[PDB]
């Protein structure tokens, strides 16, 4: 948790409902966005920090937070986007006897600054005269160890927790249908909207240019984004009556 | 040095309001992690609050609202405030330097308060 | 919360006889237990912290252990000095109880 790990996630397309729909995960809830409508919206950078903790202080990971875990080993803003996805790892992360790899800051100087990262095993100062790099009487080592049981109490194991942070690229998903040919349609082609039936086409589109267009502007052919094949737009039989 | 010296004790009515100090010697009271603990016969040893470097104040559920702790940073004192004290807070209250929220390292002597319908 | 208990409440043996001491733990702890020397007003000492480790020039007269629901202390060759009030408190649980304290004494001619 010291060692907080920060993956960049940038210049992609993030799948978010998988996550949501897992089940696997114990705490999710998410502040700024429901976790329904984050694939729909979209950021510019997305961060992951990944770390495990002991699943008491599964509450600290929050914003506005007290505790060692929240106030010396990672820290939260306030204006938070992005949310904390908890999840159970007493199989793979808890060893007979304990598993003490994982270490946390027990001692510090001060709070931290929101997103600050912290690895120095500088000894601490709990009194007053020179340490000088030992270990001795108020002069303490400022990493305790995580105590990890197989045997032990659910909120007394190894939590596994990913925190994602937003901020534009990575944007997500989009499908809704199949291409709808010879009937009314007002389809929406990577933002275009227009209304008109699809048929196939003769128009030997070159291989890079998207859709095709006339005399006096109308976007009367495209290809689509999705298949690539070319379909002409027709307008949509609006003649008058007599 | 490792001195803990404590004070603010004496006879309060049964709904009075007290005040607790602790000069502390040599190391920093609003730095390092310390504890108010009370000492009552025929009881054990209890537990009463808990302070962090700047960090949160953490109280006993049978005293929480009551007391209350408020260090102030002039010197190496430790307070606290006593509202409402109720008629089984007869005890010896000693303030007591944690290593974070394990154990208590070291202790202090103790200010006994004993409230009670008398004089 | 873990409300402590000592079974051997006043234990009253002979200038060195290997006396042994205990506490139950009403919940589960794994070894999340230390041991406490209080004497005749003075500050309560720590003897044994982690259920299995002498901190600070606690002798080897002291081989408390114990786990989960059974934690005992032995005390080898009881000096006049050891005649105090022995505690036993938990780690795992906030707020932290303390043991109800175990009156040992030296008996005299």
């Amino acid at each position: 948790v010291y060692a907080w790990n920060r993956k960049r996630i940038s210049n992609c397309v993030a799948d978010y409902s998988v996550l949501y729909n897992s089940a696997s995960f114990s705490t999710f809830k998410c502040y700024g966005v429901s976790p329904t409508k984050l694939n729909d919206l979209c950021f510019t950078n997305v961060y992951a920090d990944s770390f495990v903790i002991r699943g008491d202080e599964v509450r600290q990971i929050a914003p506005g937070q007290t505790g060692k875990i929240a106030d010396y080993n990672y820290k939260l803003p306030d204006d938070f986007t992005g949310c904390v996805i908890a999840w159970n790892s007493n199989n793979l992360d808890s060893k007979v006897g304990g598993n003490y790899n994982y270490r946390y800051r027990l001692f510090r100087k001060s709070n931290l600054k929101p997103f600050e990262r912290d690895i120095s095993t500088e000894i601490y100062q709990a009194g007053s005269k020179p340490c000088n790099g030992v270990e001795g009487f108020n002069c303490y080592f400022p990493l305790q160890s995580y105590g990890f049981q197989p045997t032990n109490g659910v909120g007394y194991q190894p939590y596994r927790v990913v925190v994602l942070s937003f901020e534009a690229t990575v944007c997500g998903p989009k499908k809704s249908t199949n291409l709808v040919k010879n009937k009314c349609v007002n389809f929406n082609f990577n933002g275009l909207t227009g209304t008109g039936v699809l048929t196939e086409s003769n128009k030997k589109f070159l291989p890079f240019q998207q859709f095709g267009r006339d005399i006096a502007d109308t976007t009367d052919a495209v290809r689509d984004p999705q298949t690539l094949e070319i379909l002409d737009i027709t307008p949509c039989s609006f003649g008058g009556v007599s | 040095e490792v001195q803990l010296v404590e004070s603010g004790g004496g006879l309060i009515q049964p709904g009075g309001s007290l005040r607790l100090s602790c000069a502390a010697s040599e190391f920093i009271v609003s730095r390092n992690y310390m504890s108010w603990v009370r000492q009552a016969p025929g009881t054990g040893l209890e537990w009463v609050s808990v302070i962090y470097p700047g960090g949160s104040t953490f109280y006993a559920d049978s005293v929480k609202g009551r007391f209350t702790i408020s260090r102030d940073n002039s010197k190496n004192t430790l307070y606290l405030q006593m509202d409402s004290l109720r008629v089984e807070d007869t005890a010896v209250y000693y303030c007591a330097r944690d290593y974070g929220d394990f154990y208590f390292d070291y202790w202090g002597q103790g200010t006994l308060v004993t409230v009670s319908s008398a004089s | 919360e873990i409300v402590m208990t000592q079974s051997p409440v006043s234990l009253s043996v002979s200038p060195g006889e290997r006396a042994t001491l205990s506490c139950r733990a009403s919940q589960g702890v794994a070894s999340n237990l230390a041991w406490y020397q209080q004497k005749a007003g003075q500050a309560p000492r720590l003897l044994i912290y982690g259920a299995s480790t002498r901190a600070t020039g606690i002798p080897a007269r002291f081989s408390g252990s114990g786990s989960g629901t059974e934690f005992t202390l032995t005390i080898s060759t009881l000096q006049s000095e050891d005649s105090a009030v022995y505690y036993c408190q938990q780690y795992n649980d906030r707020p932290r109880t303390f043991g109800q304290g175990t009156k040992l004494e030296i008996k005299r001619t």
